[PDB]
């Protein structure tokens, strides 16, 4: 380190003032503290990744790590910074730990080339703030559950020191969002999981056969006239990356349209409908990978109070900003300790279970699994993630009393969504 | 009769007033909105003193009185 | 031709405003945090070109704050250092730097910013920032002025007049005309016979129709006025609910197209109305009174207040859009075209009072094309000027917006509170030649220091607001910090701003931004 370079950052930590955490104490040491030992993970390393990673790495962060799955293409190169043309189909963790390791002397970016679903609660265990930049809601809701997961409570009360804080950003347009999370303290990711826009899909009727906007057409040859002509080979998925597969969309998508009467239908369009495109630019990510980066450097020195809970950024007309307290919700499928009430008839089918399970606007579950302590063995009532067991427990779609289910009883859940065993007690009418 | 006037202020900041009563649920808060804006309903989300509001609930098991601010409130999927 | 790369910028502000950013040229004055998070901003989706005046040399700290200034850079000219790492950005920008300061160019080369779209000045003193905005007023050149100290980020935009077509809303009420039906709309809504309808076709009529159908019924039923109080519209929701087709067994049927027509009864019977932005507009000197000077604008905004008189009955064009509904494909596309069709037809007639003002202004009637028309047209409603007061009359004793900052203080947390303290800070640099609490020698005696110039700020400008002392101890603790986060949020937000002036599209803020980093609240202000 270089006379002068923390300048910057060193008044916040040796002086004192005002408006500072109640915890906060002045010192010269708290700097190479935080350099040396404070272990921060990023997760994601796209538009609003490589932001958090500058904006840590120049913040005083050292021993920082990146998750990200994807590999870089031609169209991150707008706001993805970290990135050179000259590095598409490389690993983004991988270019964006090299490019900062490189720009900011000493920095210690250590890049997983891995889906977060690759790691256990062992590793997420290991760090002391867990920051991400996520593509979409599944993933925010995965990371939320692994977090909760790690609280320790011993017997009905909650172990400080086994929370993690979690900061999230989201971006959409020139609208952003950011969150600081306290898993079991605060609202989390699935208590203010309805405030996501509604994530617009077609009546598959409209599709069929009634369409009246160019995005309709579209839609139809995406899950309707692609299975059904199979273009490309028998067995080979649609890739909405590939030049080709979307060529071919685009055309076919033209003669629908046209025979309908549909003007519309650009390759733009087409790109977008498919790979659900989110439009994005680098101001907005930059504002909201900030706002995260400052609550993260005001946690872990205890500079300042941490923002509370959430904060609305709108860039369309003029400037505006919301900032606002996320009331946890005290029945929270996630966070919340005591297990869920379902109440059922005990001739209730099963298929009945699982369709509140997944339709319920507070739930909302998309391939759930259903356990049971049904005589000695827990029992696999239906489980739909290994097609195996989607077909030897599909008949049990049938029946609760059938099944040996009694009044009082837990089920396990388990889904895609989250890591988490999410527990259910069930009630008979 | 009660003849409440709260506001609602939307995501560019643009405040409008609202004639609701306590019995009111929060589905009418949200089309007296689109009345005035064109936002459509099922794209609002109303926030009052830290509270998601329910669409079935109503004004009064919120606590909403009069000068009352609601805050319309996003939640954006991408990064 | 790679416009993949700017695909996700492509889908908001499209070609044209693409285009737009590709031809601008940019001016960042002092390479700082600040201005490199700003600039870098505008180098990724592609700005045209820019120059970084800056006439220092990289300090130390410089290096520790920057992400486009390495430790190599500590002795070398600020604006040049900047400039070779923010071009490693996007090969297809063109940068530049001047080694000359700010003050100087103004002594020796004032015109020298003449060649500008936007000048963007960041972390300017007092005396400068006020030089400068001067000059480029008078030369009319848009400014945006930045700051970041310590957690507060600050910035104030200054263009004359900033008229905006494509303003980009994120909803709005759509443009049915219902109430106030045009004659070919009239002829497609008696084509239905709703009795004599099929079984299918029931079903599959859009809610438009529908709503017009019952709305004859209601004006049959009522010989008078149309549905206004929210009792009516109940009503008027019931007798649709009515032409629901029961079946054999005696229950209504699940047709939608009607439920939709029911829900819609809440806006599309708006009442057709100019809005009162629109209003304000043409009740503006700047369009009331046509000269041979008059911008491409101000001859649009004429052209729409004319059709008002004539062709429009007292009401803007047809938007010629109109939202998905519930029917089958022909129904639906006959409908879009008996909207689409007539706003072709206000355009064009808007088109001929574009010509019939040309004659006066003494220009070829085919300057504004019909690409720039439809635009116009489609976005009638939309339009929006923002004017902003220069620097010169926010900073003037007799010319203060006294109202405003008293009116905000009286929350004594208000962001405003910021502001107050920037400018006391910056009469503290002109009386010191240094900023406060900057040295851990000078903390403990500046923050006495400091309260003396808010004071005498406040009494110069008779403002009898009371500021917390926390805020002068907030401050010198600060000691013009730049810390690269708060520095961060500024160059988005500041950055955005100056993309809104080039392109012309979206909605400036009008004059003071303040963000505040220790609660994560911003407001603006109307200086
Ligand atoms: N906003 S952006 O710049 O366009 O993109 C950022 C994303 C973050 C990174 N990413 C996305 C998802 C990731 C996962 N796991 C996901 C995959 C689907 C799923 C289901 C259930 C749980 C989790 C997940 N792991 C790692 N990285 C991910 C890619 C892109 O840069
Ligand atoms: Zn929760």
């Amino acid at each position: 380190d270089w006379e002068g370079r923390w300048n910057h950052v060193k008044k916040f930590l040796e002086r004192s003032g005002p408006f500072t955490h109640p915890d906060f104490e002045p010192s010269t040491e708290s700097l190479q503290f935080l350099l040396d030992t404070c272990k921060v993970l990023v997760i994601g390393a796209g538009g609003l990744g490589c932001e958090l990673l500058k904006n840590l790495a120049l913040s005083g962060f050292r021993q920082i790590h990146v998750i990200d799955m994807d590999t870089i293409d031609v169209s991150n190169l707008n706001r993805q910074f970290l990135f050179r043309p000259k590095d598409i189909g490389r690993p983004k963790a991988e270019v964006a730990a090299e490019f900062l390791n490189d720009r900011v002397p000493n920095c210690n970016v250590v890049p997983h080339f891995n889906k977060i679903q690759d790691f256990n609660d062992t590793f997420y265990r290991q760090f002391h703030i867990i920051v991400c930049g996520l593509d979409s809601i599944i993933a925010r809701r995965w990371i939320n559950g692994m977090l909760i997961s790690l609280l320790n409570y011993e017997d009905g009360v909650l172990d400080p020191s086994s929370i993690v804080p979690l900061i999230d950003g989201g971006t959409e347009g020139f609208k952003g969002n950011a969150r600081v999370i306290l898993p079991g303290m605060t609202a989390c990711i699935e208590c203010t999981l309805e405030l996501y826009p509604p994530q617009v899909n077609f009546p598959m009727c409209t599709i069929a056969s009634m369409p009246r906007l160019p995005e309709h057409c579209i839609e139809y040859v995406r899950m309707l006239q692609w299975p059904k002509e199979q273009p490309f080979g028998e067995g080979v998925p649609l890739d909405g990356d590939d030049p080709e597969h979307i060529q071919w969309i685009f055309q076919k998508s033209l003669e629908r349209a046209s025979q309908y009467n549909i003007r519309g239908v650009t390759y733009r369009l087409t790109q977008g409908v498919v790979k659900r495109i989110i439009p994005a630019v680098a101001s907005t990510n930059a504002v909201i990978a900030a706002v995260c980066a400052t609550e993260v450097f005001k946690i872990a020195t205890s500079a300042y109070i941490p923002l509370n809970n959430y904060l609305v950024f709108n860039d369309v007309d003029g400037l505006y900003t919301y900032t606002f307290e996320a009331e946890r919700k005290e029945n929270c499928p996630a966070c919340s300790q005591l297990p869920q009430n379902i109440q059922f008839s005990p001739s209730a089918k099963l298929q009945e279970v699982l369709d509140y399970l997944t339709n319920s606007a507070s739930l909302q579950m998309k391939s759930p699994a259903i356990t049971a302590t049904l005589e000695g063995k827990n029992r696999t009532l239906y489980l739909q993630s290994v097609t195996s067991i989607e077909e030897r427990t599909r008949p049990n779609l049938s029946k609760l009393k059938e099944l040996g289910l009694v009044d009082g009883q837990e089920l396990a859940v388990a889904d895609v969504t989250t890591p988490q065993t999410v527990l259910f007690k069930l009630h008979f009418t | 009769h009660h003849h409440m006037l709260i506001k609602v202020k939307t995501l560019t900041g643009k405040e409008i007033e609202i004639d609701i009563e306590p019995t009111d649920k929060v589905e009418r808060i949200k089309e007296r909105v689109e009345e005035k804006e064109g936002i459509p309903p099922q794209q609002q989300r109303l926030i009052y003193s830290g509270k998601q509001m329910n669409d079935e609930k109503t004004a009064a098991d919120y606590k909403i009185l009069g000068g009352s601010v609601l805050h319309l409130v996003l939640a954006l999927r991408g990064g | 031709l790679k416009e993949q790369k700017y695909d996700r910028q492509l889908r908001l502000w499209g070609d044209h405003g693409q285009e737009a950013l590709e031809s601008a040229h940019v001016c960042l004055i002092n390479a700082t945090a600040t201005g490199t998070e700003i600039l870098k901003n505008l180098v990724l989706p592609g700005i045209g070109s820019f120059t970084i005046i800056d006439g220092n040399q990289v300090s130390g700290e410089d290096a520790g704050n920057n992400f486009f200034l390495q430790r190599s850079s500590i002795g070398k000219n600020r604006a040049e250092a900047a400039m070779e790492f923010l071009q490693e950005l996007n090969s297809d920008v063109s940068g530049s730097f001047v080694e000359e300061s700010p003050e100087n160019l103004l002594d020796n080369d004032p015109s020298f910013f003449c060649r500008f779209t936007v000048v963007v000045a960041t972390q300017l003193p007092e005396s400068t920032s006020l030089r400068l905005a001067d000059v480029l007023w008078n030369s009319q050149i848009p400014l945006l002025i930045c700051r970041t100290y310590g957690l507060v980020g600050y910035m104030r935009i200054i263009i004359k007049e900033h008229p905006v077509i494509e303003s980009h809303p994120d909803n709005a009420l759509e443009d049915l005309r219902l109430d106030k039906p045009f004659p070919e709309l009239r002829e497609h809504f008696q084509s239905y016979d709703l009795d004599h309808m099929e079984k299918k076709d029931h079903s599959h009529t859009p809610w438009i129709v529908i709503i017009a159908k019952y709305l004859a019924q209601w004006y049959s039923e009522t010989n008078g006025r149309i549905p206004k109080t929210y009792k009516e519209k109940e009503d008027f929701r019931d007798l649709i609910r009515q032409g629901i087709l029961k079946n054999e067994n005696g229950a209504p049927e699940d047709e939608e197209n009607f439920e939709e027509a029911i829900k819609n009864v809440n806006t599309a019977l708006n009442t057709t109305q100019i809005p009162s932005s629109i209003e304000d507009i043409f009740n503006d000197d700047r369009c009331i009174n046509i000269t041979k000077q008059t911008p491409s604008f101000w001859i649009l905004a004429r052209a729409l207040k004319e059709f008002v008189a004539k062709e429009g009955q007292g009401n803007l064009p047809v938007r010629g859009t109109i939202p998905d509904m519930i029917a089958d494909s022909g129904k639906y596309i006959k409908l879009q075209n008996v909207y689409r069709e007539k706003a072709k037809k206000d355009a064009a007639a808007v088109g001929n009072h574009v010509a019939k003002l040309l004659q006066s202004i003494g220009q070829a009637p085919e300057s504004i094309s019909e690409k720039e028309l439809k635009l116009l047209c489609s976005n009638s409603a939309f339009l929006r000027v923002v004017r902003c007061r220069s620097l010169a009359e926010e900073y003037g004793l007799d010319t203060i917006n006294k109202d405003e900052i008293i009116s905000s203080m009286d929350n004594p947390d208000n962001e405003i509170v910021l502001y107050l303290m920037l400018r006391a800070v910056d009469r503290f640099h002109k009386q010191q030649g240094r900023y406060p609490g900057v040295s851990n020698y000078q903390v403990e005696e500046d923050i006495g220091k400091l309260k003396s110039c808010l004071t005498g700020f406040l009494q110069e400008y008779g403002l009898s607001v009371m500021v917390k002392d926390d805020y002068v101890h907030e401050f010198c603790r600060y000691g013009a910090a730049e810390p690269h986060t708060i520095a961060a949020f500024l160059g988005g937000a500041a950055a955005q701003e100056v993309i809104k002036i080039i392109t012309k599209q979206f909605v400036i803020f009008n004059n003071t931004y303040i963000y505040s980093g220790m609660s994560q609240t911003s407001a603006t202000f109307q200086l």
